RNA sequence: UCGCUACUACCGAUUGGAUGGUUUAGUGAGGCCCUCGGAUCGGCCCGCCGGGGUCCCUGGCGGAGCGCUGA
RNA sequence: GCUGCAGUUAAAAAGCUCGUAGUUGGAUCUUGUGGAGGGUUCCCCGCCCCUUGCCUCUCGGCGCCGGCCCGAAGCGUUUACUUUGAAAAAAUUAGAGUGUUCAAAGCAGGCCCGAGCCGCCUGGAUACCGCAGCUAGGAAUAAUGGAAUAGGACCGCGGUUCUAUUUUGUUGG
RNA sequence: UACCUGGUUGAUCCUGCCAGUAGCAUAUGCUUGUCUCAAAGAUUAAGCCAUGCAUGUCUAAGUACGCACGGCCGGUACAGUGAAACUGCGAAUGGCUCAUUAAAUCAGUUAUGGUUCCUUUGGUCGCUACUUGGAUAACUGUGGUAAUUCUAGAGCUAAUACAUGCCGACGGCGCUGACUCCCUUUGUGUGGGAUGCGUGCAUUUAUCAGAUCAAAACCAACCCGGUCGCGGCUUUGGUGACUCUAGAUAACCUCGGGCCGAUCGCAGCCCUCCGUGGCGGCGACGACCCAUUCGAACGUCUGCCCUAUCAACUUUCGAUGGUAGUCGCCGUGCCUACCAUGGUGACCACGGGUGACGGGGAAUCAGGGUUCGAUUCCGGAGAGGGAGCCUGAGAAACGGCUACCACAUCCAAGGAAGGCAGCAGGCGCGCAAAUUACCCACUC
C-alpha cells in the first residue's frame, strides 16, 4: 500500500579491509586512549568524513581556475 | 494513354465536371476534361507531367486525395515489382558504448510512385513525406526523384 | 486496468511549483476542471491555506468559501479547487484587499497586491480567430473567452486587453519587433525582455530571441512568449526583482551584504 | 463478437504474433443492411459516443439530380441493373453505393414540356393534342413566342436520353449510402459515364 | 584383464503412465441480427341515463360488427 | 582482456591453395606583410589570386540632392565529427542554505517592546538528464561528385510547335 | 586506499587452479539494558477459502393527504420537522497481484488536414395556452413455497417519471406575371402590378462563384465626363499545404426515429389604476450546436536477453499490392468480389527457450565495467479457465448478467444459491513472511 512515510538513510563509517594488521591495531588504540571514546566504530565515523571531504577537493582541483 | 477505363466502374477525378449544353465544336475539338491539380507546400514544386497528363491515381499528392505532413526522408529505390508502389533501402550506423565503434544497420520501406515519374531506376535516390495509411504496410509517398551525386545512366553524356 | 477519466492526483506526481510538503500525506487536490490547464493553474485552497495562511485545514478554506467571499475575474465561485492561473484577477472585499497572478522569476507564483483601479482589466493573448454563420468574425483567448464582433486589425498571436464588469475588448499590442514580453514556459519561465528577432520553419517550431534590460540574450519556442507593452512599458505592475534572473554568485553577494532575513 | 482489429493476422515477414489482450469494444463490427426495393423500412442503432445511426431495410423512392439542366425531384425506384463489384447483388437485387439503377423519367418531363415550351416523350399525335396541349400553348401578352429564344437556342437534349425518355425509365447512380444514411439518393446518368455503362450492361447479358 | 563394497549417467523389451499444446472429420450450448408470429391490453365509429347547451359534448351501464387503428 | 590476456616446448595455427559477403585500403588540389585584445611573428578586420562565392531583382524601411547604395531571399557539391541554442515528470543521486539537544532525517525558520507589534523579514537554489529527432557557427581528418560519343557562357541570333489570356474603357469578336 | 597471502619440490624459477580477505540480501543459531526512525505470504501453489466489514447520496430551490411528531385556527395551492417510495447522480476512480507478453509491452520524438468526448468555462438560445392526457410505487387489504435482498391477485394517488401540443412577432426575399404605361407595330430598353409557390439552424445529394497580373489596333452596344470619339475602376477569413471556413441555387428531411423551456425557490413592483395590463430584480434545474478542459484511440522515426543439435520462410485456409464496395467513431486486407505475383533473410529472417511484466531506478565500483529491478511514482494486463452481452459519455465490467468446463454449499429431491490476486483471519505448501484492534481528527 502507498503510506505518507520516507525511507531515505545511510550508513556513517566503513569497515577496514586488513582485520589483524599489527601497525593499524596500535594506531587506532593510541587515539582511542588519548581522545577517550568508546569503540572502534566511534574512530571510523571521523576517518570516514575526513575522506569524503577529500573526495570533493580533489575533484574541483580538476576544473579550470 | 488513348484509353484509361481499363477497369469495371468508371475513372475519373473527383470535383471536376462536364457540362452537357453549348457542345458544338465543328470540324475539330478541344479537350472535354478539365484537370484538377495542387500546390504540396514545404518548398516542393509540381511536375509538368501531373498538369499535361491524363491519368487517374487516387493516392496521388499532385491530383489526389492525400496531406503532406510530420516527417520528409530520402532512401535508395532498391525493387519494383509490385504496381504505384516501390521498395526503398535506408541504411545507418549504430554505436555500442562499450567498444568506442559502430555497427552497420538497414531498414526496408514500401512507399506508393504515381505516374508523372516515369524513367526511375534501381539505384535511383528518391525523396518522401508521411501520409494517412494508404494500404497494410504504407504510411510514406514520393515527392521528389534525383540522380546527382552519383554515376550516369549509361555513359557520361547522359 | 483505465476504463474512464481518473480522478484523483498523488502527492509526489504534483506540479513542483506548488511546493508541497513530502510527508503530511498520500494525497494533493486534484484541481478541478475549467479555463486553464492542470500543469499550467494554482487551485484556490493551496493559495488560501499554504500562500495566504487565512486558513489551518481544508475545513477552514471551505467554510470561507461558502460564505461568497472570493472573486476570481469579478464572478463569485464557490468551488474550493477551481484552476485559477497566469492574468487572472482574486479579490477578497472582506478584508479590502486585490491580488493578481505573476511568475516570480525562479518559475512560481508570487503573491503581488495590486491598487483597485488597476483590478479592473486583464490582459489576453489570442489563440484562434474564425468566421461563423452569417458572416459573424470570432476570437478566442488563451483562458477560453469567446468574443463576437474584434476589430479586423487584430490577429494571432496579439495581446488584447477586456474590462471585467462587461467582458469587450478595449485596447490591443500587436505581436512584432521591440515590444516588451513575458515568458511562459521552458526553462525561461518567469523572465522578461524585449522581442528583437523571430526565426521561422515551414512544419515544426518558430523560434523567438528576447533580450533583457541588463542586456543578457535568450530564446523560446513561439508558443511561450506572452506581449505586455508597446515599446519598452508595461500595460501592467510587477513584482520584486522585475524579471532580471541574477545568477548564484549574485544571489549569494546580496544575501551577505544587505543582511535580509534577520541577520 | 465480429470485430476489426489488426492485431489477429500476421506480420510483413510472413511471421505470426500471439494475442496481447481480449477482444475490447472500440473493435466492434455488425451484420450488413442487404437493402432491397420495397415500401419503407428503416431500423435505428445506437453508436459509440451515444449516437444514432439510420439502417434502411427496404426502399421504394430516392431523390437525384439531372445536373446537365439544374433540376432535382424526388422519383420512384424501378429496378437494378449493373454493379462493380459483384454480380450476385444484381441476381439478389441490393441497393447500395454506385450500384446503376432504373428511375421513373416523368417529374423531370413535366418540369422541362413546362419550362421550354415544347414536347419530349411523345410518339405520334395522338399523344400530343388530346389533353394537356395548354401546358404548351396559353395567351403570353408580349412573352408569346419570340421571347421564348431565351428558352428554344438551347433546348436540344442529347440523343441517347431522348431515346430513354420515349421508354418512361431512366439510368442513374446511387451516391448516397443507404445502410447508413436511411437514404438512397444519386444523380441521373449522361454522356461518356453513359457510353461506358451502356457497353458494359449490353455486353454482360443482351 | 578378472574380483569385493559404495555412488552417478547411458541403451531397452514393456504396443508403459501422467500432464499440456497443435490439428483432420462430425456434433454444438447461449447471446446478437433478420424474416415471421400475435397470448393479452386500449382508442374512434351504433342504444339508454345524467350534467351543460344549439342532437352534441361527456361520465356510466351494455350488446352486435367486433369494423378501423395503436401497443 | 574495449582500455587489457594468450597460441615453438606448459591448454591452443584449419594438411594446402582459390574465393563471394564482412572488415581495412598509398601520394596529390590557396599563402605572408598591416591594425585591435595579447605578445615581440599568431588567434578577430581588410589584402598578391578568391574573403561570406555569386547575382539582380521586387512586395517590403533606409542614406542624400529621380539615381546609386546596405539588411532578407535563390543558395553556397551531400554527410559523419565538433562547439552552441531549444525542448525532456517528481522522488532517488550529486549540491547550496538552515544548532532536529548532536546525527540519520526534515523543509524549515529568524527579529522586537509587555499585552496596546493589532506585527515585521526570509527560504522552498543549482547541476546532471546516453542514444535517436530539431538548430546555428568551424572546415583539419574520413567518406562522396562534375566536360572525352565536349558543354560552360555572352542583355548574341534563327526556324517551329504548344500556351497563360495580362496591358488597351468594359461586355463580346 | 589504483594493495594481496597459504598449497605441486630434496631445493629453484614458472604456468594454473583450489583456499583465505571485504561488501551486499534471504534463511538460521547463540545473546540483549535505554531512545528516534521502519521492511514485512513476491520466490513454492495467478493453490482453496468459515465469519465480519470494504459505496453510497438532500438543498431556500423535482414529487409530502405517513395521527409519525406538532402550532392556537383557519389550508387563503399549502405551515412546520419529516420515515417510506418514485425520480436524478455516482458505482468505468481507488485498492490488489505479476499469470500471459521479445519490435509485442515500454522510453524518447512527432501526427490527426484520418476520430470521439459526461462535466467545467465562454459564445448561442423570437421559422386548452391565465396551462393538456392516463397510470403506477409508498400505503390499505387478501395470499403461495422446506428455502433466498422470491413475488402474485385486489383498492387509492403525484411529477423535472411517461406521452401530447399551441399562443406570440411572418411584416421575409427569390420565382411566377392576368393586365397596364412610355420611346421604337415584333424583338429590344421600362416602371407598376392582380394571383400562386417556396422562404431559421441542423441532415442527404447535386450544381455555381471566389475576383488582383504585361502591351497595342479595329467593330457592334454602351457605363461615365458629356453628346449625336476619349479617360477611369470596385468588392469573407485562414494554413507550409485542403475536396478548409463563409456565401448563392434545386430538392430532401428522421416519423413513433434532430433543436427553438406546459418546470422550481426568494424580495416585491410600475400603471387610461384598483387589483388590472404587464416588465422585471435575483436566481435554481434542463437541452440542440460551436470553442475549451480532462482525456481516450489509431499512426511516424530510433532503441531488446539466450539459441544454427533452428537456413530458408509466407501465400484465397489474406500472404504483398491494385479497383469498387460493406462494416466501423474514423485511416487501413478490417472484411467481400474481381485482378496482379508479390513480401522478409547471413547487416541472422522463420522457429525454440526465458525461476521474462517495461521504465524511473538499486548493489558493487581507480579508469573501463559486472549483476539486479515481483515491490509505495508512471505505463500495461487480469479477477478459477474460455466465450457472449445488457446499461451508459465511458466497460467487452466480474463487490453486473447468460452459458459450457473444473470445484463446491443447502434441500421437504420438486428446487435454490457461488467466486478474498480488497482489509483482518484460516487451510495447504515450503528454508521462508504480523491483529478476525480504534477513527473519519489529518490528507484527499
Amino acid at each position: 500500500m502507498p503510506v505518507a512515510r520516507s525511507w531515505v538513510c545511510r550508513k556513517t563509517y566503513v569497515t577496514p579491509r586488513r582485520p589483524f594488521e599489527k601497525s593499524r591495531l596500535d594506531q587506532e588504540l593510541k587515539l582511542i586512549g588519548e581522545y577517550g571514546l568508546r569503540n572502534k566504530r566511534e574512530v571510523w565515523r571521523v576517518k570516514f568524513t575526513l575522506a569524503k571531504i577529500r573526495k570533493a577537493a580533489r575533484e574541483l582541483l580538476t576544473l579550470d581556475e | 494513354m488513348a484509353d484509361i477505363q481499363t477497369e469495371r466502374a468508371y475513372q475519373k477525378q473527383p470535383t471536376i465536371f462536364q457540362n452537357k449544353k453549348r457542345v458544338l465544336l465543328g470540324e475539330t475539338g478541344k479537350e472535354k476534361l478539365p484537370r484538377y491539380y495542387k500546390n504540396i507546400g514545404l518548398g516542393f514544386k509540381t511536375p509538368k507531367e501531373a498538369i499535361e497528363g491524363t491519368y487517374i491515381d487516387k493516392k496521388c499528392p499532385f491530383t489526389g486525395n492525400v496531406s503532406i505532413r510530420g516527417r520528409i526522408l530520402s532512401g535508395v529505390v532498391t525493387k519494383m515489382k509490385m504496381q504505384r508502389t516501390i521498395v526503398i533501402r535506408r541504411d545507418y550506423l549504430h554505436y555500442i558504448r562499450k567498444y568506442n565503434r559502430f555497427e552497420k544497420r538497414h531498414k526496408n520501406m514500401s512507399v506508393h510512385l504515381s505516374p508523372c515519374f516515369r524513367d526511375v531506376q534501381i539505384g535511383d535516390i528518391v525523396t518522401v513525406g508521411e501520409c494517412r495509411p494508404l494500404s497494410k504496410t504504407v504510411r510514406f509517398n514520393v515527392l521528389k526523384v534525383t540522380k546527382a551525386a552519383g554515376t550516369k545512366k549509361q555513359f557520361q553524356k547522359f | 486496468m483505465a476504463r474512464g477519466p481518473k480522478k484523483h492526483l498523488k502527492r509526489v506526481a504534483a506540479p513542483k511549483h506548488w511546493m508541497l510538503d513530502k510527508l503530511t500525506s498520500v494525497f494533493a487536490p486534484r484541481p478541478s476542471t475549467g479555463p486553464h490547464k492542470l500543469r499550467e493553474c494554482l487551485p484556490l485552497i493551496i493559495f488560501l491555506r499554504n500562500k495566504l495562511k487565512y486558513a489551518l485545514t481544508g475545513d477552514e478554506v471551505k467554510k470561507i468559501c461558502m460564505q461568497r467571499f472570493i472573486k476570481i475575474d469579478g464572478k463569485v465561485r464557490a468551488d474550493i479547487t477551481y484552476p485559477a492561473g497566469f492574468m487572472d484577477v482574486i479579490s477578497i472585499d472582506k478584508t479590502g484587499e486585490n491580488f493578481r497572478l505573476i511568475y516570480d522569476t525562479k518559475g512560481r507564483f508570487a503573491v503581488h497586491r495590486i491598487t483597485p483601479e488597476e483590478a479592473k482589466y486583464k490582459l489576453c493573448k489570442v489563440r484562434k480567430i474564425f468566421v461563423g454563420t452569417k458572416g459573424i468574425p470570432h476570437l478566442v483567448t488563451h483562458d477560453a473567452r469567446t468574443i463576437r464582433y474584434p476589430d479586423p486589425l487584430i490577429k494571432m498571436n496579439d495581446t488584447i486587453q477586456i474590462d471585467l464588469e462587461t467582458g469587450k475588448i478595449t485596447d490591443f499590442i500587436k505581436f512584432d519587433t521591440g515590444n516588451l514580453c513575458m515568458v511562459t514556459g521552458g526553462a525561461n519561465l518567469g523572465r522578461i525582455g524585449v522581442i528583437t528577432n523571430r526565426e521561422r520553419h515551414p512544419g515544426s517550431f518558430d523560434v523567438v530571441h528576447v533580450k533583457d534590460a541588463n542586456g543578457n540574450s535568450f530564446a523560446t519556442r513561439l508558443s511561450n512568449i506572452f506581449v505586455i507593452g508597446k515599446g519598452n512599458k508595461p500595460w501592467i505592475s510587477l513584482p520584486r526583482g522585475k524579471g532580471i534572473r541574477l545568477t548564484i554568485a549574485e544571489e549569494r553577494d546580496k544575501r551577505l551584504a544587505a543582511k535580509q532575513s534577520s541577520g | 463478437g465480429i470485430s476489426r482489429d489488426n492485431w489477429h493476422k500476421r506480420r510483413k515477414t510472413g511471421g505470426k504474433r500471439k494475442p496481447y489482450h481480449k477482444k475490447r469494444k472500440y473493435e466492434l463490427g455488425r451484420p450488413a443492411a442487404n437493402t432491397k426495393i420495397g415500401p419503407r423500412r428503416i431500423h435505428t442503432v445506437g453508436v459509440r459516443g451515444g449516437n444514432k445511426k439510420y439502417r434502411a431495410l427496404r426502399l421504394d423512392v430516392g431523390n437525384f439530380s439531372w445536373g446537365s439542366e439544374c433540376c432535382t425531384r424526388k422519383t420512384r425506384i424501378i429496378d437494378v441493373v449493373y454493379n462493380a463489384s459483384n454480380n450476385e447483388l444484381v441476381r439478389t437485387k441490393t441497393l447500395v453505393k454506385n450500384c446503376i439503377v432504373l428511375i421513373d423519367s416523368t417529374p423531370y418531363r413535366q418540369w422541362y414540356e413546362s419550362h421550354y415550351a415544347l414536347p419530349l416523350g411523345r410518339k405520334k399525335g395522338a399523344k400530343l393534342t388530346p389533353e394537356e396541349e395548354e401546358i404548351l400553348n396559353k395567351k403570353r401578352s408580349k412573352k408569346i413566342q419570340k421571347k421564348y429564344d431565351e428558352r428554344k437556342k438551347n433546348a436540344k437534349i442529347s440523343s441517347l436520353l431522348e431515346e430513354q425518355f420515349q421508354q418512361g425509365k431512366l439510368l442513374a447512380c446511387i451516391a448516397s449510402r443507404p445502410g447508413q444514411c436511411g437514404r438512397a439518393d444519386g444523380y441521373v446518368l449522361e454522356g461518356k459515364e453513359l457510353e461506358f455503362y451502356l457497353r458494359k450492361i449490353k455486353a454482360r447479358k443482351g
